[PDB]
């Protein structure tokens, strides 16, 4: 119903937009190491469903 | 080019029902304003009824109790269902898209009554 503005920080660069996010109860990132390095980080936005 | 497509009017003998539907594409910025208003030959633009992103609802004395305005959220559309006619309600309408900055407005609808 309103612009949001979304900041958020991964192993690489930082991430900010303006848009129309419909945020869900409880935005979050899913994060979890590789097999066999172990040294960067990935994660997987669950922040806004669109 | 914020757009606005009605459709839905015509021709209705008196006792009927239509709806009409206005959907703004384009911009549209977040706390938009969707109105509905009245022009008759010779007459001037008839402020029918006003909806914010509140879901409240506006609606003049004229035709207390007859109009009623439908929301749609996914598409941000709206639709008009228009019952109970009356002759005096024979006057082609526009929709007025407030937006937040350059408010827009239709190409007009034909609703027509009588007999």
């Amino acid at each position: 119903k309103t612009q949001s503005l979304l900041i958020v920080n991964n192993a690489t660069n930082v991430v900010i937009k303006v848009c129309e996010f419909q945020f869900c109860n409880d935005p979050f990132l899913g994060v979890y190491y590789h097999k066999n390095n172990k040294s960067w980080m990935e994660s997987e936005f669950r922040v806004y469903s669109s | 080019q914020v757009q606005l497509q009605e459709s839905g009017g015509g021709l209705v003998q008196a006792g009927g029902s239509l709806r009409l539907s206005c959907a703004a594409s384009g911009s549209i910025f977040s706390p938009n304003t969707m109105g509905w208003f009245r022009q008759a030959l010779g007459k001037q633009r008839e402020m029918v009824a006003v909806i914010s992103s509140i879901a409240s609802t506006q609606y003049a004395n004229f035709v207390k109790g007859r109009f009623t305005i439908t929301r749609d959220n996914t598409k941000n559309t709206v639709h008009l269902q228009m019952n109970s006619l009356i002759p005096e309600d024979t006057a082609v309408y526009y929709c007025y898209a407030v937006d937040k900055s350059q408010d827009y407005w239709g190409q007009g609808t034909q609703v027509t009554v009588s007999s």
